[PDB]
RNA sequence: GUAAUACUCACUUUAUUUAAUGUAUUAAAGUAUAACUGCGUUAAAGUGUAGCAUAAGACUAUACAGUAAGAGUGAGACCUAUCAGCUAGUUGUUAAGGUAAUGGCUUAACAAGGCAAUGACGGGUAACGGUAUUACUUUGUAAUAUUCCGGAGAAGGAGCCUGAGAGACGGCUACUAAGUCUAAGGAUUGCAGCAGGGGCGAAACUUGACCUAUGGAUUUUAUCUGAGGCAGUUAUGGGAAGUAA
């Protein structure tokens, strides 16, 4: 269906090229699985032998890790502010990798910093995804501290 | 058509025959509903009566799950009604009959429900036995109260043999310990090493 | 390789012309075997392990042997009996 | 079919997967369908409804060796100027998806790069690459379907299931070119496998016996084996010899 091969390609010097042999199941691919945001939903893969992959459809409860007072706790998942490639993807919610969402904080006892304090008066924090989702099959990141969150805030919607 | 009925009961199935003017009544029948005998004939009265299959004038079977009147021809696989497997994981395409009940039904599968007021003389009258008995000894204990598990022995006292399976079962589980009594003495052995290894060093 | 009847043992190495031969030995050359080591690092919950050429895993041996010295193998007990150190 | 991505040689894979093998570590009552019995169907090819039908089975995880395979870098290889400019996912940066895995392999955003008289880009081949092996030679040329290693295809194209490993064709689905059976409703075929027939040509053999020896199928002493042996037809060639003393 999806092949990986690099055969059909041009030339370094711009000539065309012609093929010899079929399609080969060595090199072969898949569709992409957007993982949104809803109730959960998990379906299995089957790969080249055996080892099963995992993907997720729809993902909701991500884990993430404080990394002041090093602790981990869950947390909902309820918007996504930013998304580096491709900027649409913000208004279908759709959840990759490296890309900042919006947290509740509920269950996560914070300390007492100057900056986190005032969105802490309402329900919401920052956290940013460092797992393949598609592939793994489950989100895990880090809340933003410090000059990360300084880095990031100039890149929001505004 | 012609009509086939059985009895679940007795364990009788038999053949009939209709006049033609009963045979437009059961037109537009899913499979699967039940009806009324009493439209069908007046010998038939007071019977319980339900739809479970059917062929066609060429032979073709008719499918439970398809919800049209002709002719269809689906990738059919494994298990399915219509295509009885040969290899491993291979499908192909065959000719079945949808579920509904028109003109070019040839034959029809009733079960019985509820007797009616009449008896059939070859139907409802006889009973057939019952030919195999179950091979596992705990559901073959409940129906012969014998507490003393001489199940060849006793059955021989009640005397059609049966052969259980109780030995079967019984081999792999002292197997499956057999492997416990050897593993957990390895445990032992290394641990002897270990203290005595670190004696020196 | 021994034969349980008659008492046979034969060691199994190269000739001369590159070929393979049979040489018959005795019951006290009968019991051991000889093997080099490849590898050698520290496994789970802290346990010493070292790898000779066949694919034979060994632990809690001598520290003063290293990743290159020849092994004793006992062949009966399985244990590493005696080394013989690279110089 | 492919003028090089295929092949040969020298390197890398900390960027990857491996059923059957070897040595080790770990863990441990309930629930279907067959064969069977019994009622049937159609020209054929195949298929259906019952007997709460009824059996054996199914609901541990990893290391390191060992075989097998995938993916990269560089160098070599026919004729043509009455073929001198060529290339736009083409060259690079950032980010993501996907694969067992590196990588414009695919997609967003930005930029203008990349190759050439040391022959780019085109055209032709009556072109499968090396090699064991033959000739002719004073630094080496020419042939190499033929023994062995490697690659590609099963009328032409595409797509996929099972599986450790197939883009498989003595496995399945569709279209195109050729068909065959019929009670006219439908059903079905791939001899570049061994014999054999037809066509084409100047041009090439028995519709034969068998597991004796070498091997393969998860222990191969009795199962299978047109792989592989043993015989018949032919001035394809090379030897030891005859037709007298
Ligand atoms: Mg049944
Ligand atoms: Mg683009
Ligand atoms: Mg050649
Ligand atoms: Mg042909
Ligand atoms: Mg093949
Ligand atoms: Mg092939
Ligand atoms: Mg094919
Ligand atoms: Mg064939
Ligand atoms: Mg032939
Ligand atoms: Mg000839």
């Amino acid at each position: 269906g999806i092949n990986h091969r690099g055969e059909h390609k041009r030339k370094k010097s711009g000539g065309k090229s012609v093929l010899h042999r079929k399609k080969r199941n060595n090199r072969r691919g898949s569709q992409m699985a957007a993982t949104k945001v809803g109730s959960t939903k998990v379906v299995e893969k089957r790969a080249r032998g055996g080892n099963k992959k995992y993907k997720a459809l729809r993902l909701n409860e991500g884990e993430f890790l404080y990394k002041s007072g090093n602790i981990i706790n869950s947390s909902k998942i309820i918007e996504v502010m930013y998304h580096p490639t491709n900027n649409d993807y913000v208004r279908t919610n759709t959840i990759t990798k490296s890309s900042v969402v919006k947290i509740s904080s509920e269950g996560i006892k914070i300390q007492d910093e100057e900056d986190l304090k005032e969105m802490y008066e309402k329900g919401y924090l920052y956290a940013v995804i460092n797992s393949r989702p598609g592939q793994v099959g489950k989100a895990e990141g880090e809340i933003l501290q410090g000059s990360k969150l300084e880095f990031y805030t100039n890149l929001f919607k505004k | 058509m012609k009509l086939n009925i059985a009895d679940p009961v007795n364990g009788t199935q038999k053949m009939y025959e209709i006049e033609h003017k009963a045979q437009l009544k059961l037109y537009n029948k899913k499979i699967g509903d039940q009806f009324n005998g009493d439209i069908l004939d007046e010998k038939f009265n007071g019977y319980v009566f339900e739809i479970t299959g059917g062929d066609d004038a060429q032979g073709f079977p008719m499918s439970k799950k398809y919800l049209t009147p002709n002719r269809i021809r689906p990738l059919l696989s494994k298990g399915d009604v219509g295509y009885r497997c040969r290899r491993k994981g291979v499908r192909m395409r065959k000719s079945v009959r949808g579920a509904i009940v028109s003109e070019e039904t040839n034959v029809l599968a009733i079960i019985v429900i509820k007797k009616g007021d009449n008896e059939l003389e070859g139907l409802t009258d006889r009973s057939n036995p019952r030919t195999h008995l179950p091979k596992k000894d705990k559901k073959l204990r409940s129906m012969f109260n014998i507490p003393e598990g001489e199940d060849i022995v006793t059955y021989l006292k009640d005397l059609p043999n049966i052969k259980p399976t109780g030995h079967i079962h019984e081999r792999k589980r002292a197997q499956k310990e057999a492997s416990k009594k050897a593993h957990a003495e390895r445990k032992a052995r290394n641990e002897a090493q270990r203290q005595q290894w670190l004696k020196t060093y | 390789l021994s034969i349980i009847k008659t008492d046979e043992h034969y060691r199994v190495f190269y000739g001369v012309d590159k070929n393979f031969t049979f040489i018959k030995i005795d019951k006290e050359e009968a019991n051991f075997k000889l093997a080099k080591v490849t590898n050698k690092k520290v496994m789970y919950e802290n346990v010493p392990y070292i790898f000779t050429n066949d694919g034979a895993c060994f632990k809690y041996c001598d520290p003063a042997i290293n990743i290159n010295d020849t092994v004793k193998i006992d062949l009966e007990t399985r244990l590493v009996v005696d080394y013989v150190s690279f110089k």
